[PDB]
C-alpha cells in the first residue's frame, strides 16, 4: 500500500512484477464486502468528489467502465413474483440499500423511503449479491420473446473469392451448428453478393437449394414468403449441404464490384419482421449501388495529423436495424483500404460488433486464417441476448453526460442493444450537477433487459457503492489510473471524429499535465501521487498505439478499427493491448502457481517494454490479449531450439511458426504450461507464433517497446522530461 | 373445267382468288363488287417437290429482280431469258451455261411453277424454344402443364436451344444446369423492363438458353420439381399473377440475345393477369372479368390499357422476328382479349381449353411438335414474304398473320387494306396451313409471283416461289368471262376475312349486306321489280347462303360469347385456309340411320330427325345427335344385345367417323355426345336452320330486283 | 422503460 | 384475415405463448392483453369482438384462453376451427403443467405449432360484441 509521493525521473522502475489490481474502494469493511466485481463495473475515482469544483481541480475524468453480460462462474438468479423496486427512480433494490423499519429501504439512489412488500427481509439475495439477474415479468416486454435468428451475408466477388475466406467461415458453422446459441425455435438464413444480391431457401422437399437472384441495386425486396429464414433444428440436414457448396460455388466468378449497401438493405428486409443477428462478411471498398464509397490514398510516416466517415448511408442504415432490434456484426478480411471509418457504423450503432483481419489469404497469411478460425469459434459459440436494452442509474447528484459503446442512446441513457455480446465493452463519463454534500455514498446501478436464447426475458443488474471525499488528496489516493487510461482513450477517440488526431493527441498529453501540475500545487523532480506513477507511462503507450500513433507508416483502416476496439473493448483487453505484458520465457521455474493440483504453472515477471530489457542469449513471450508473441534471440541457448521449440539451431526456426511444438520436455512442459494458463484466463483464444525472428520481417514486436525512443515518438524518459517541462513551466 | 380448274391450282400453287379471269380495262376494273383477291398458303404440302439446291436466279434489273419462273420467255440459242414482269432480257449464270432444250432448269416447267429453292451458304442457326409458365394454378392442373412441358421437351433438336421463366407473384428467369444448387433471377411483376435494362440486369448459347442435348435432363428434373407459387392467396382473392412482365421479360431476353432469328416463346396461363402492366383484372373475387356486355356499357377500366400493353409487346417480338405463343386453360376467363395481338401479329399459336389436365389440352399441345417424313417440325420462322406483280397490278394489303415490312414501291396501291402499304410482309412463324389474304388491284395473262424466304426448323434457310398467271378479260366479252371465273367459297371468306378484320378494329353488316345486292344485280337474272324472276348461275347459287351464315355466326355476333371466347374463333379463321374456313362459316353435318349409309344434309330444323344420328361438324366441334327415338333405343339398352348388332354399327359409325378428323385437325376441336334434350343440345341448335334463310333469301331477292 | 416500468 | 395469436391462462392472464409477424401490433396488442385480464369464471366460453377494421375471435377451455386478431372480413367460421386446432394440441402436450408455471409465455416452443397450423388457414388454396364495450 502508501500514501507516498514518487520521483519518476529517479525510480525509472516502477511497473510491478505481478499482474496489476484495480484499488479497493476506501469503505466499511461489510460494504466492499458485498461490494460489485470490478472486472463488471468500475469507477476512474473510487473516490467521489464531494463536488465538482474539486472534481475539475484535480483535472482527472470521472467516469465508469462496465461489462455487464461478461461471463460469470456463479450467478445468482432472482425468480421474484415481483420485482422489488423503488417507487421514485425504479432502482432495484440492491445491496447498499438502508433498512430501517425494517418493513422500509430508502432508496441508496434518490433517497426516497419504499414500502418492504410482504413477499429478516436483508437476507433475501436481492440484498446479498452486487450481480444478480431478475426473471422479466410480463410488462417487461413489448412483444413475445422474438426467436434466435442468425442471418450471415457473404461477399462474393473475385476478390473476396481470392482471399478464400469463405472456405473456413463456412467449415465453421459446420462444425459448430449445433452449438449455437437457442432453443428448437431457432431460425438461420444465408446471402450472397456481387453485383447482384443472392438469396437463398431451403424447402425439405426440392433436390437441391435455391439461389433466389435480385438484381434490381435500387429497389430491393424478398423473393420468397418463406424458406428463406429456416428453421435450423428441422432444416440441419438441408443447411448443412448449403455450407458444403457454397465456396464451391463462385470459384471462376469474375465479379470485380461488390454493392454490400443494396446486400444490406436486403439483408434488413429479411430479418426486420423478427429482428436478430446479421453477420456480414466483406472483403473490398464497396463500388456498386447505394453506399459505395471513393477510393482513398493511404498515408505514410512522412504526411502529419491532417478519420470520419465518408458517408452517412451505414449510420442511417443501423438506427432501421436498431429498430427492429437487428445487430450488425462486421467482418473485414479486405487486402486494401476499404474505408472502415464509415464502413464500421454499420457496427458501431447496431450494438453489434466488427472484426478485422489485414490481408486475408488461405494461403498468403497462415496467420490471420487462425485467428479468424479462433475469433469466429467464440463469436459462435458464446452467449447472446435479444432485443436488450440498458440502463445506468447513479445516486442523486451525479450525472452521466456522455456514452461510449456499439449501442444507440434513445432518451438519455435507454441504451439499445440490438444484440447483447459477452465481450462488449461500455464507458460513461459523469459530472457532479449538485453537491454531494448530503450524503456520504454514492452508487451506480445497472440494469441488462433482455431476451435469452431460450426465450427467456430477463434483467442482469450490479451495483456499485463508492465512499465521497472533499479533499484533493483524497481524489488522488484512490484514483485507479488503468481506468483513467481506457476513458481517457474513448473520450480521445471522439475527440478526433470530432475535431482531428492532433487535438486527440494533445488532449491525451494534457491529462498527464493537468493533473500532475495539480498535484504539485497542493504539495526538483516529477512528484506524484503512488496511484498515478503509472499515468504517464500508459498515455505514451496510448500515444503510440495504433488508434493514435502518428509517425508510423499506418494504413487508414487499421487506425479505425484500433479506435473501434478502444471504443468497444472492455477495459482489461485495452490495457493487454495498449501495454502488452513482457515476460521472458527461455528459462522459467518452480516458483510457479505449483497449487493447480498436477500443474504447476511458472509465475515469470513483467518486464517494462523496453529492448534494455530483452536479450540476444534468450526468448520473450509478449502477451498483447489477443495474440502471443514469443521473440527469439538470435544467440539463443540450445536447449531451448532443442528441447522447447524442437529445432538444431536458429536458422531453422520455420519462418512462419503458428504454435511451439508439444514435446516431452520439462522445458515444454513448463512454457506450455505458463501458455495454456495465459488463454484460459481468457474466452477468446489468443494465437501464438514465434515468427518473431530476429529476421521474420514481423517484427512489429519490437513496435511493443513503448518506452524506447523512435525517429518518430519520445522514449519514456523523454516523455517524463517532457512532463516535467510543463508541469513546472 | 372450271371446278377443276380451281382445284389443281389451290392444290399446286396453294392459292385461290376470288376472281381467275380480270378485269382488262379500268371502266370495269373500279366497277369490281368483290374486289381482285387470293387466299394465299406460303408453306402448303404436295406429291414431294425435289427441293432445288440452286441460287434461284434472278432477273438483273435493280428495280423488278423477280424469279425465274415458267412463264419467263427462254431462248437456249442464245443462252437468254427475258424476265416476264419487266420484259429485262437476262444472261444465264455461268452454271447454267450448260442447260440445254432437252434438259432445262425445273424453275421452267408448268409443273414447277411454285417452288421451293435451298441457300446454302452461312451455318445454320439453332431453334430457340422459351417456356413461360404461370405458377398459379391448381396442383393437378400444373403437373398436366409438367408432364406436358417435359415431353414436349423429348421432341426438340439436339441443337435448339431452351430456356425456362415461371412466375406468379415474381418472375423467374431460370439460369440453367447451374450445378448442385439451381439459381434463377427473380423478378418484380410490378414494373416493366426494357431490354437493355434486363440485358444489363442479367449480363452458341447463353447461361439461359443453352443446347437441349446438353441441357436436357437438368431442365425435365427442374420442369418436375416446380411449385405453385409459394405466394399465399387470402379469401376471396385471385392469386397475384404478373402475365404482362412474364412476358415483357421472355421477350426482351430474347431480344438482347438472339435477335432476327428463330425462336419460339411459348407461354402457358392458367388464369388472368391481375397485376398490370397488363393488368387484366383486380384480385377482388368479388368482382367478375370484363364481359362483352361490360365492354359496351363502359364498365371496363382494364381492357384497353392491358391490350395497349401486349399490342406494344407483339410489334417488338415480331420486329425482333420472335414467336409468342399463348397458352391459356382455366375455367373462368383468361384475358385473351387483351392479348390476341401477340400471337395474331407473330405466327403464335392460341390455345384455349378449360384445363391443362384434359386430353383436349395434352393433345393439341402435342401436336405444336408433329414432324414430317424426315423428322422435322411442320413450322417455319422469320418468313418475308415479297409479291411482286405485272406492271398492271397493285397491291392493296394482305390479312392473315403478318406485319408489314414498310417497302415501298410501284405495286403499293393508294387503297390500303388490312396490313398494307406494303408489297413485303414478315412473318414471324408459318406453318403448312397458314395462309394469308392478299388483296389486290388494277389501275392476255397478268401474273402475281409470291416470294417466302423463311427458317427451316432443320435450320436451313429456303425460298418458296410460286408464280401465278391468269387471262385478261377480253373486252368483246368482258363480264361474262369474269362472272363464269369466280369462286363463291374463296370470295365468301375473302369478303368475310374483311368484314371480321373491321369488326376486329371498330354496321359491318351494313357493308357485307350491300355487296351481296350488288353482286346479285351485277350477275344475277331477273325482270327489275319481279321478285320471283331471281335466279344465280350455279357459279353464284352459294354466295348468298354463305352470305347468310356468315353474318350470323360468332364471327360478327361477339354476344352470347366471352370476349376472349370471341378472340380465340377468330383467331383461327384468319389463319386458316380455304376449306377449314368454310366449315367454321357453314358447320358441315352428317345422318346416320338404317335407311342407307351417312350423307350429308342441310342444316336446318328439318334435318334433325328423331329415328337420325347426326355429326355437326364446327371447325371447332365435331358433335354426334342423338333423336328422340335413337335416344330411346339406345337408354334403352338394345345395343348390347347381340340382336341388335345393326344397333352398334350406327352408335358408333358417327363415332368411328369423328376419331378420324379429331386429330388431323389442329385445335383439337371438343367433342360432345347429347340427344334430344340434353342440355348440349343447344349447340347443334343455334348452327342449324334477319330470321331464317329462306326469309333471308326473300328480302334479298325484293332488293335484288328494285332499285340500282 | 421496460427498466424503469414507470 | 391475416394474424396476432395469444394463448393465455384465463386467471392472472398469464401470456403462455403467442406468434405475431408485421413485414399497428402495438394497439391492438394491448386490447387482447386487456381482454386477458378481464376474462375469468363468469366469461363466455366463445366470443367474437368487433374492433371496427378488425374482430377478435377467443375461446376458453381448462383455464386457458385461446384468442386470435383478424380482419373482420376474415371466415368467423375458419377462426373458430383455428383455435380448436390450437386447444387440442396445447392442452394434449402442456394441458397439465398449465397451472402450475409463473414465467411469462412459458410455452414460446409452441411458436412453432402455432406458424405451420396458421399457414394452413391463411390460404384459400358464440356471441358478438363490440369489444369498445367489454373493455
Ligand atoms: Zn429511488
Ligand atoms: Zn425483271
Amino acid at each position: 500500500e502508501g500514501l507516498r509521493v514518487v520521483n519518476l525521473l529517479q525510480e525509472r522502475n516502477m511497473l510491478p512484477s505481478t499482474p496489476l489490481k484495480p484499488p479497493v474502494p476506501n469503505l466499511h469493511e461489510d460494504i466492499q464486502k458485498l461490494n460489485c466485481n470490478p472486472e463488471l463495473f468500475r469507477c476512474t475515482l473510487t473516490s467521489i468528489p464531494q463536488t465538482q469544483a474539486l472534481l475539475n481541480k484535480a483535472k482527472l475524468p470521472l467516469g465508469l467502465l462496465l461489462h455487464p453480460f461478461k461471463d460469470l462462474v456463479q450467478l445468482p438468479v432472482v425468480t421474484s413474483s415481483t420485482i422489488v423496486r423503488c417507487r421514485s427512480c425504479r432502482t432495484y433494490i440492491n445491496p447498499f440499500v438502508s433498512f430501517l423499519d425494517q418493513r422500509r429501504w430508502k432508496c441508496n439512489l434518490c433517497y426516497r423511503v419504499n414500502d418492504v412488500p410482504e413477499e429478516e427481509p436483508h437476507r433475501r439475495p436481492e440484498v446479498q449479491n452486487a450481480t444478480i439477474e431478475f426473471m422479466a415479468p410480463s410488462e417487461y416486454m413489448l412483444r413475445p420473446p422474438q426467436p434466435p435468428v442468425y442471418l450471415f451475408v457473404f461477399d462474393v466477388s473475385h476478390n473476396a473469392v481470392e482471399t478464400g475466406y469463405l472456405n473456413s467461415v463456412c467449415q465453421s458453422l459446420l462444425d459448430n451448428l449445433d452449438l449455437l446459441p437457442g432453443n428448437t425455435r431457432t431460425k438461420i438464413g444465408f446471402i450472397t453478393f456481387d453485383s447482384t444480391i443472392h438469396f437463398y431457401g431451403l424447402q425439405e422437399s426440392l433436390s437441391q437449394p435455391q439461389m433466389l437472384i435480385v438484381s434490381d441495386i435500387e429497389d430491393v425486396f424478398i423473393p420468397m414468403p418463406e424458406n428463406l429464414l429456416v428453421n435450423l433444428n428441422e432444416s440441419k440436414e438441408l443447411v448443412q449441404d448449403l455450407l458444403k457448396t457454397l465456396p464451391q460455388m463462385f470459384t471462376k466468378t469474375l465479379e470485380t464490384q461488390s454493392a454490400l449497401g443494396p446486400a444490406l438493405q436486403a439483408a434488413f428486409k429479411l430479418m426486420s419482421p423478427t429482428g436478430g443477428r446479421m453477420s456480414v462478411f466483406q472483403t473490398q471498398l464497396p463500388t456498386l449501388g447505394v453506399g459505395a464509397l471513393k477510393p482513398r490514398e493511404e498515408p505514410n510516416h512522412r504526411s502529419s495529423a491532417k478519420m470520419t466517415p465518408s458517408t452517412d448511408f451505414y449510420k442511417k442504415l443501423a438506427l432501421d436495424c436498431s429498430g427492429q432490434q437487428v445487430a450488425v456484426d462486421l467482418f473485414l478480411l479486405s487486402g486494401q483500404y476499404s474505408d472502415l471509418a464509415s464502413l464500421g457504423c454499420i457496427s458501431r450503432y447496431s450494438a453489434g460488433s466488427v472484426y478485422y483481419y489485414p490481408s486475408y489469404h488461405h494461403q498468403h497469411n497462415p496467420v490471420q486464417v487462425q485467428k479468424l478460425q479462433k475469433e469466429l469459434q467464440r463469436y459462435l459459440t458464446r452467449k447472446i441476448g435479444f432485443e436488450a436494452v440498458m440502463r445506468i442509474r447513479c445516486t442523486k447528484g451525479l450525472s452521466i453526460h456522455t456514452f461510449h459503446g456499439n449501442f444507440f442512446v434513445r432518451s438519455t441513457d435507454l441504451l439499445s442493444l440490438p444484440n447483447v455480446n459477452p465481450d462488449a465493452g461500455y464507458a460513461v463519463q459523469m459530472s457532479v450537477e449538485e453537491s454531494l454534500t448530503d450524503t456520504q455514498l454514492v452508487s451506480f446501478q445497472s440494469a441488462l433487459l433482455y431476451t435469452s436464447s431460450k426465450g427467456e426475458r430477463r434483467i442482469r443488474v450490479h451495483t456499485l457503492c463508492l465512499p465521497v471525499v472533499s479533499t484533493l488528496n483524497d481524489v488522488f489516493l484512490g484514483a485507479d489510473v488503468q481506468a483513467i487510461s481506457g476513458l481517457l482513450a474513448n473520450m480521445a477517440v471522439d475527440r478526433s471524429m470530432t475535431a482531428s488526431l492532433s487535438d486527440a493527441r494533445d488532449a491525451l498529453v494534457n491529462a498527464v499535465i493537468d493533473s500532475l501540475s495539480a498535484y504539485r500545487s497542493s504539495v526538483p523532480g516529477l512528484m506524484v501521487p503512488f496511484s498515478l506513477r503509472l499515468f504517464p507511462l500508459f498515455v505514451l503507450a496510448l500515444l503510440k498505439q495504433k488508434s493514435f500513433q502518428t509517425g508510423t507508416n499506418a494504413r487508414l483502416d487499421e487506425r479505425i478499427f484500433a479506435m473501434c476496439q478502444v471504443k468497444n473493448q472492455p477495459l482489461v483487453y485495452l490495457m493487454l493491448t495498449t501495454h502488452p505484458s513482457l515476460y521472458r520465457v527461455d528459462n522459467l521455474s518452480d516458483e510457479g502457481a505449483l497449487n493447480i493440483s498436477d500443474r504447476t504453472i511458472p509465475q515469470p515477471p513483467i518486464l517494462q517494454l523496453s529492448v534494455e530489457k530483452l536479450s540476444r542469449d534468450g526468448a520473450f513471450l509478449m502477451d498483447a490479449g489477443s495474440v502471443l508473441m514469443l521473440w527469439v534471440g538470435k544467440n539463443c541457448t540450445q536447449n531451448f531450439l532443442s528441447q522447447v521449440l524442437g529445432v538444431q539451431n536458429y536458422a531453422s526456426i520455420p519462418q512462419p511458426m503458428t504454435d511451439l511444438p508439444e514435446l516431452d520436455t520439462p522445458e515444454s512442459a513448463r512454457i506450455i504450461a505458463f501458455i495454456s494458463w495465459l488463454r484460459e484466463q481468457r474466452p477468446f483464444f489468443p494465437i501464438l507464433y514465434v515468427i518473431a525472428d530476429e529476421s521474420p520481417m514481423k517484427a512489429n514486436f519490437l513496435q511493443n517497446m513503448i518506452e524506447d525512443r523512435t525517429e518518430s515518438a519520445l522514449s519514456y524518459y523523454e516523455f517524463l522530461l517532457h512532463i516535467q517541462q510543463q508541469v513546472n513551466k | 373445267t372450271y371446278l377443276e380448274f380451281i382445284q389443281q391450282n389451290e392444290e399446286r400453287d396453294g392459292v385461290r382468288f376470288s376472281w381467275n379471269v380480270w378485269p382488262s380495262s379500268r371502266l370495269e376494273a373500279t366497277r369490281m363488287v368483290v374486289p381482285v383477291a387470293a387466299l394465299f398458303t406460303p408453306l402448303k404440302e404436295r406429291p414431294d417437290l425435289p427441293p432445288i439446291q440452286y441460287e434461284p436466279v434472278l432477273c438483273s434489273r435493280t428495280t423488278c429482280r423477280a424469279v425465274l419462273n415458267p412463264l419467263c420467255q427462254v431462248d437456249y440459242r442464245a443462252k437468254l431469258w427475258a424476265c416476264n414482269f419487266c420484259y429485262q432480257r437476262n444472261q444465264f449464270p455461268p452454271s447454267y451455261a450448260g442447260i440445254s432444250e432437252l434438259n432445262q432448269p425445273a424453275e421452267l416447267l408448268p409443273q414447277f411453277s411454285s417452288i421451293e429453292y435451298v441457300v446454302l451458304r452461312g451455318p445454320q442457326m439453332p431453334l430457340i424454344f422459351l417456356y413461360v409458365v404461370d405458377t398459379c394454378m391448381e396442383d393437378e392442373d400444373l403437373q398436366a402443364l409438367k408432364e406436358s412441358m417435359q415431353m414436349s421437351l423429348s421432341l426438340l433438336p439436339p441443337t435448339a436451344l431452351v430456356g425456362l421463366i415461371t412466375f406468379g407473384r415474381m418472375v423467374q428467369v431460370h439460369e440453367l444446369g447451374c450445378e448442385g444448387i439451381s439459381k434463377s433471377y427473380v423478378f418484380r411483376g410490378t414494373k416493366d423492363l426494357s431490354a437493355k435494362q434486363l440485358q444489363e440486369m442479367l449480363g452458341p448459347s447463353n447461361r439461359f438458353l443453352q443446347p437441349v442435348q446438353k441441357i436436357d435432363m437438368n431442365l425435365t428434373d427442374l420442369l418436375g420439381e416446380l411449385q405453385r407459387d409459394p405466394w399465399p392467396v387470402p379469401q376471396g382473392k385471385r392469386p397475384l399473377r404478373s402475365s404482362g412482365v412474364a412476358l415483357s421479360i421472355a421477350v426482351g431476353l430474347l431480344e438482347c440475345t438472339f435477335p432476327n432469328t428463330g425462336a419460339r416463346i411459348m407461354m402457358f396461363i392458367g388464369g388472368p393477369a391481375t397485376q398490370g402492366p397488363g393488368m387484366v383484372v383486380g384480385d377482388e373475387l368479388k368482382t367478375p372479368i370484363r364481359s362483352w356486355h361490360d365492354i359496351d356499357k363502359d364498365n371496363a377500366k382494364y381492357v384497353k390499357k392491358g391490350t395497349k400493353h401486349f399490342e406494344a409487346l407483339a410489334n417488338r417480338a415480331a420486329t425482333t422476328g420472335h414467336v409468342i405463343d399463348i397458352y391459356a386453360c382455366a375455367l373462368d376467363q383468361t384475358g385473351l382479349l387483351e392479348m390476341k395481338c401477340c400471337p395474331n401479329l407473330t405466327g403464335g399459336y392460341m390455345v384455349m381449353g378449360d384445363s391443362f389436365n384434359t386430353s383436349l389440352f395434352k393433345q393439341t399441345f402435342q401436336r405444336v411438335f408433329t414432324k414430317d417424313m424426315h423428322g422435322q417440325f411442320k413450322m417455319g420462322f422469320g418468313g418475308t414474304l415479297e409479291i411482286k406483280t405485272s406492271r398492271e397490278i397493285k397491291i392493296s394489303g394482305a390479312i392473315g398473320p403478318c406485319v408489314s415490312l414498310n417497302s415501298k414501291g410501284p405495286c403499293v396501291s393508294e387503297n390500303e387494306i388490312g396490313t398494307g402499304g406494303t408489297c413485303q410482309w414478315k412473318i414471324c412463324g408459318l406453318s403448312p396451313t397458314t395462309t394469308l389474304a392478299i388483296y389486290f388491284e388494277v389501275v392476255g395473262r397478268g401474273a402475281i409471283q409470291f416470294v417466302t424466304q423463311y427458317q427451316h426448323s432443320s435450320g436451313q434457310r429456303r425460298i418458296r416461289v410460286t408464280t401465278i398467271a391468269r387471262n385478261w378479260a377480253d373486252a368483246q366479252t368482258q363480264i361474262q368471262n369474269i362472272a363464269a371465273s369466280f369462286d363463291q367459297e374463296a370470295a365468301a371468306i375473302l369478303m368475310a376475312r374483311l368484314a371480321i378484320y373491321r369488326a376486329e378494329t371498330e354496321d359491318v353488316l351494313r357493308w357485307l349486306d350491300r355487296q351481296l345486292i350488288r353482286l346479285c344485280q351485277k350477275f344475277g337474272e331477273y325482270h327489275k321489280d319481279d321478285p320471283s324472276s331471281f335466279r344465280f348461275s350455279e357459279t353464284f347459287s352459294l354466295y348468298p347462303q354463305f352470305m347468310f351464315h356468315l353474318r350470323r355466326s360468332s364471327f360478327l355476333q361477339v354476344f352470347n360469347n366471352s370476349p376472349d371466347e370471341s378472340s380465340y374463333y377468330r383467331h383461327h379463321f384468319m389463319r386458316q385456309d380455304l376449306t377449314q374456313s368454310l366449315i367454321m362459316i357453314q358447320p358441315i353435318l352428317y345422318a346416320y340411320s338404317f335407311s342407307g349409309p351417312p350423307e350429308p344434309v342441310l342444316l336446318d330444323s328439318s334435318s334433325i330427325l328423331a329415328d337420325r344420328i347426326l355429326l355437326m361438324d364446327t371447325f371447332f366441334q365435331i358433335l354426334i345427335y342423338h333423336g328422340e327415338t335413337i335416344a330411346q333405343w339406345r337408354k334403352s339398352g338394345y345395343q348390347d344385345m347381340p340382336e341388335y348388332e345393326n344397333f352398334r354399327h350406327l352408335l358408333q359409325a358417327p363415332v368411328d367417323d369423328a376419331q378420324e378428323i379429331l386429330h388431323s385437325r389442329f385445335p383439337m376441336p371438343r367433342y360432345i355426345d347429347t340427344e334430344h334434350g340434353g342440355s348440349q343440345a343447344r349447340f347443334l341448335l343455334s348452327k342449324v336452320n334477319d330470321v331464317s334463310l329462306q326469309v333471308f333469301m326473300d328480302h334479298l331477292k325484293k332488293l335484288a330486283v328494285s332499285s340500282a | 422503460a421496460c427498466e424503469e416500468e414507470n | 384475415m391475416v394474424l396476432l395469436t395469444m394463448i393465455a391462462r384465463v386467471a392472472d392472464g398469464l401470456p403462455l405463448a403467442a406468434s405475431m409477424q408485421e413485414d399497428d401490433l402495438q394497439q391492438y396488442q394491448s386490447q387482447a392483453k386487456q381482454l386477458f385480464r378481464k376474462l375469468n369464471e363468469q366469461s363466455p366460453t366463445r366470443c367474437t369482438l368487433e374492433a371496427g377494421a378488425m374482430t377478435f375471435h377467443y375461446i376458453i377451455e381448462q383455464g386457458v384462453c385461446y384468442l386470435v386478431l383478424c380482419e373482420a372480413a376474415f371466415p368467423k367460421k375458419l377462426a373458430f376451427a383455428y383455435l380448436e386446432d390450437l386447444h387440442s394440441e396445447f392442452d394434449e402436450q402442456h394441458g397439465k403443467k398449465v397451472p402450475t408455471v409463473s414465467r411469462p409465455y412459458s410455452f414460446i416452443e409452441f411458436d412453432t405449432f402455432i406458424q405451420k397450423t396458421k399457414k394452413l388457414y391463411i390460404d384459400s388454396r358464440i356471441m358478438v360484441a363490440n369489444i369498445e364495450e367489454v373493455l
